[PDB]
């Protein structure tokens, strides 16, 4: 009965058919046509620094397009820059708000932001203020709390949030100039384009969506992962990108092929990803799990090529150098370490 | 919704919002995996040469290294 | 404090587990270890019968034990008895109302029963009843439309819910004698084990369960499927079950095997499957479609063996008699037909 | 046995009922595909024949003519 | 000494390159690609006619054009031409040697040869010289036994033989026109592509090739089999072809693919197969087996879906009427059986 | 040699002529077998349905008896 | 007898038979059983001894027990008694015919042996003979070259020859105490079990044959190879052999599985492998090859771990000594390689 | 066996022998590949830890140094 069962049938269709359609599709994995590629062999990285300091758990990170200041906050509600060449805080921002979900680092190096449980984005001016260094813009309208914020410029930034919407606004209005909706769950984490003008998320719903960010609609969805994608990661030729989730899976998926080319899990490993990032290259594919440790993908072959151990806690983020010379990675140990 | 509705919606119209979104993916042109996995392929082996993380680096070169 | 962060992590590993637990068994399907096993023959169904009255959309049937009698359930508020060898309608129940989802011939002939959007299980009393017949009981508790039922006997009876649980009546005393929870998304249909000492449930959460009738505790839950499971069926062994989904295919799950054995479908149809029903010997898995017509599956081969075509609207149920002599569909055209 | 109002359960105490079940389910023995596809397909070639169905019916002996 | 290592290893690289090639080619199997295809069933054909006649074991036998009048060879040494239709002996040719191995029916109707061990093709005249049917012509030059014979026409046949070789002759002349080298052990079998440019060979060597009659050259080699290939049939279309073997498969190769699309076998058949043939539409893939039954392949989807049983003996010989109304087989018991 | 030709020639010659056929049959140019079987399906399919022994022939029809 | 040799027929039935046996035991892959194990870390083993004396191409080589000893044959005329350490060679003895194949190391040390064209397995006593070494006996009996030979002890060879044939010999009589037939082809190689109770030959045949000495009988037949097994070596635990041939790949094969399992190669790899040997775990399987090249395989993730380059010519011989610590590699391009 | 000589046997010899070596191999007890699979990772696994080419070999425990 109604005319809603029709749209429901209608809906169902489309589905199925688009699942047919990517079957006929999926001729082949990665680790098939790599097969000839030798493998790294087994990649040992050692902790160079730990940046000291927070007095509880990390819950994100962010390195600055100079590959040196990084951006982290913790549940202690302090947003501290570091120099991770010398180990020393260049800022210890507090925050009227302990509960920081994500931080984001400007690609000008001029400003960073963060939020979380508040629902709000707030952007600190790190240089164009002398000295009191404080919140020049917070930005409110989302209806539940920050999972992840990336900076566009110094007057753009997108935002995902658990009000199952992505956001991108002008900093000047603090208005949200476009929304994005098509999610059914509270997104987790976006991911932008190399350039800038597209995105991706990952939300609750088990799904990752490209918006075209002038438009600011859903160019394509993208399943596998059979829980919550708590990461995800462009590639650096954008083309592609990396997933993080709690079934314990990364996957790479390919806008082109509208679906993944490998899944990297082990079925020993059965702790959630947290953090997901590509080498320079984009050879190794390193994710952060919650067993307190941060396993190393060979990409290519789909072999754990390394793992990084040394947090006393869940690793909560991670983040590879513009330069491709160093990962950081972020504990609920409060702890953040840098390997090379 | 988009920025010109933020949220107006019924539990009927998300449906017809949904199935047109459908009708614009069924027909998405997609790319075989193969050939997908050959670009990446091909993308990845003609880079992983300077990879800092792959390679290495001399500790000397290296910019977390010691103090002299 | 974490709680139900750990609580919520702690059911993802689990859930990981699981799978990897039944990967390691999964080793082969159906239609690869029958091989050697010859096809069916073209299986060339007729309508013996078209049964006419319903003057609205069929919903739900039920054959009695004798494999003569049968129920039908129509939009047009009536539970009509049929004698399908004479085609003659020996009751035309009017109900109280037109929304009926379902109906149930109880095993001795004495009681049917039925319910939809009332959240009512209404039992009629067929035989005893010197004269006219009239509801003995209506069980009322669910919250939701009562999506299936089915008799144990006279004084016992099964529900599933919209409302996302199912319930064993004690229908003497009206009450629930067991409640059946677990399931995350509205229950679509039930079916009891061939000793009636458990049941299965199919629900929109895209998942099956099996429920331990007196124990009153879910066994296990199945998944494989992608979107709700509208039917579901006991295999006479009592050892499996198949299920029908909106994701355009069937499938056979062990329950030894805690998963799958074959999934049956083409990459043509991409209608939604509203009921599913086995052969006596179970070599045949019929399954009804919003295409109008019902799929004669070879449920050893997985191939489709025939075809039930005569409806000129969708197919929404369907029954094989006990004797295994013939098979009835029930139509949003109106009509019921047998076949053989 | 039990009868209960899922009116009487918070969002914890679902979650708890959830683990509680899958941690009952993870210690299933599950049996090998191969093997339960060998037995239902024993258990259908013991009875495929008298199954009229496949088999097919005598007109003479066929109730719906 | 001399380059002889450089000459076998060449060929081995070039082998090695040949199965790469292929492996990149081989995607999927016809069986796959038919999913959505449904089985003809059990295929249920009955012996409509016992040719009785010869008193030893039949080897060959071939439907003509009007597929009523059929020839049949024997050990003892007699050609017998048949009116399937109404059963009677329109020829019964004295053979000067006993140990036939093959018999062809000239298109026009106007010829028939034969031959075996005595390495021998032996034309028949049997319409333009009304009265007692000789031996019109004797094609002399193969150095091992005539294993099978082709008519392109009244002065053109081909045939095979233990010498390795195969030739095309000019009937008139006797002389052999073309000599077809390459194969590594007995042809067995040969069957001329429809547009008769082309014709196959199945060889001891295990392997089929395809040979350009015209250029008298080799143009592909098929291999897949693991032992001698006994019979070999040209799919309608001349794209493709089938074969039978010791190794108890039939396959079917497909000249553009350069390989095999599928192998019709099931591990409980051990014994080799004899003949091969395909059913007008080439649905049907029917070979004859030692085991003195003769097995029918659903070709689309690899099931057996039918066996002609009768033979007390190894079914040697089988064909297909150009009408496709019935089926032919020869066994050693020394009978012959239609059958549809 | 003139038209027919006897193959007595020496292991040097006869492996020699192998790599020469080889040499021809790896420049060949390959379908992939998922296209040539869908094409063999699709012939097949527009004839199977007429085909007298995949439908069977009414006695009265029957050429045969 | 008689047209139809049962036994030629009863030969492929067999065959068939044993096909099906096996295919029904392949169910899964040694690298599919690997997935969790993690990648050996790039191998990078460099030169570290070039031993300099032959003036002509190595053919073999083969260590002494004593992990320090060697010895070599190149086709000058010369066997050369290396030591590994200090690249001394203790002794250099010269032989009557140039073209040698073959060479041991008798695990007492007191002898070695060679042989090649003249159908001979000449001995020599280097030991308890101070003076002129002199060939102790000459083993004659082989109508074929001698391709291989292995001492289980000072009065026992076993050798192996192209012929079809290998042997067992008491070398103090001269005689041939056991004859092992059954290849049909040049045996290329051969290699003794861990406990010297059985041996393994490699062939032209493309077969690998596992013979019991004391029973002299061939208790095995191992097939997949597609063409001449050139090289052969018994695993550490005696339970598997892997080997090397012209087909381009190497295979792992277990006796109980009767079958391979595991294949390496790639399909940029078409030259042929001259050598096969393990590391001390086994985790390495080492091939030389005719490409100059040697690949060091990883046996349980089927990847090419390292490659030995440093030959100007065809590696013809590899060895690992018996305690693991160096492999060494001989060249038709007069060098001896240790590396490690 | 004892020791004989190939020039001794015939073509019916040589089948003969081949046939009755084939009907010994067909009777053999055969192990799923994925068991020795595993018995073949285990073997691997509780050694290469200290395989010198794998794991690799000190700069003063090398005798070729």
């Amino acid at each position: 009965m109604s005319e809603l069962d029709q749209l429901r049938q209608e809906a169902e269709q489309l589905k199925n058919q688009i699942r047919d359609a990517r079957k006929a599709c999926a001729d082949a994995t990665l680790s098939q046509i790599t097969n000839n590629i030798d493998p790294v062999g087994r990649i040992q990285m050692r902790t160079r620094r730990t940046l000291r300091g927070h007095l509880a758990k990390i819950y994100a990170m962010h390195w600055g397009t100079d590959s040196r200041l990084l951006v982290s906050a913790s549940q202690d509600g302090k947003l501290i820059i570091w120099d991770s060449y010398t180990t020393n805080k260049v800022h210890a921002i507090p925050l009227r708000s302990s509960w920081v979900m994500t931080c984001a680092y400007a690609p000008s190096g001029n400003y960073v932001a963060c939020g979380g449980l508040d629902n709000i984005c707030s952007i600190y001016n790190l240089k164009t203020r002398e000295g009191n260094v404080r919140v020049s813009r917070e930005l409110a309208g989302h209806t539940g709390y920050l999972s992840c914020c990336r900076f566009l410029d110094d007057n753009q930034i997108v935002t995902s949030s658990g009000d199952t919407t992505c956001a991108l606004w002008d900093i000047e209005t603090g208005q949200q100039t476009t929304t994005f909706t098509g999610h059914t769950g509270d997104v987790m984490s976006l991911s932008l384009a190399p350039d800038t003008r597209l995105f991706v998320s990952g939300a609750c719903d088990a799904s990752a969506k490209l918006w075209d960010v002038r438009e600011g609609m859903c160019r394509q969805t993208f399943t596998g992962h059979e829980s919550d994608i708590n990461a995800i990661c462009f590639f650096p030729n954008g083309n592609a990108f990396a997933t993080g989730s709690d079934d314990a899976t990364c996957r790479l998926f390919d806008l082109r092929a509208d679906q993944e080319l490998m899944t990297y899990s082990h079925d020993n490993i059965i702790c959630g990803i947290t953090s997901v990032s590509f080498s320079k290259s984009g050879r190794l594919l390193l994710a952060g799990y919650d067993d307190f440790n941060c396993n190393v993908w060979d990409a290519l072959k789909a072999d754990r090529a390394g793992v990084l151990a040394g947090h006393d806690n869940r690793v909560s983020c991670l983040g590879v150098t513009d330069d491709g010379m160093a990962v950081a990675t972020g504990s609920w140990d409060s702890f953040l370490k840098i390997w090379n | 919704a988009p920025v010109i509705n933020i949220e107006d919606l019924t539990e009927k119209d998300k449906l017809k919002m949904e199935v047109d979104q459908l009708k614009k993916e069924v027909t998405l042109e997609r790319m075989l995996v193969s050939k997908c996995c050959e670009e990446f392929r091909d993308y990845v082996e003609e880079r992983s040469g300077e990879d800092p993380l792959v390679k290495g680096i001399p500790e000397d070169k290296n910019p977390f290294k010691e103090l002299k």
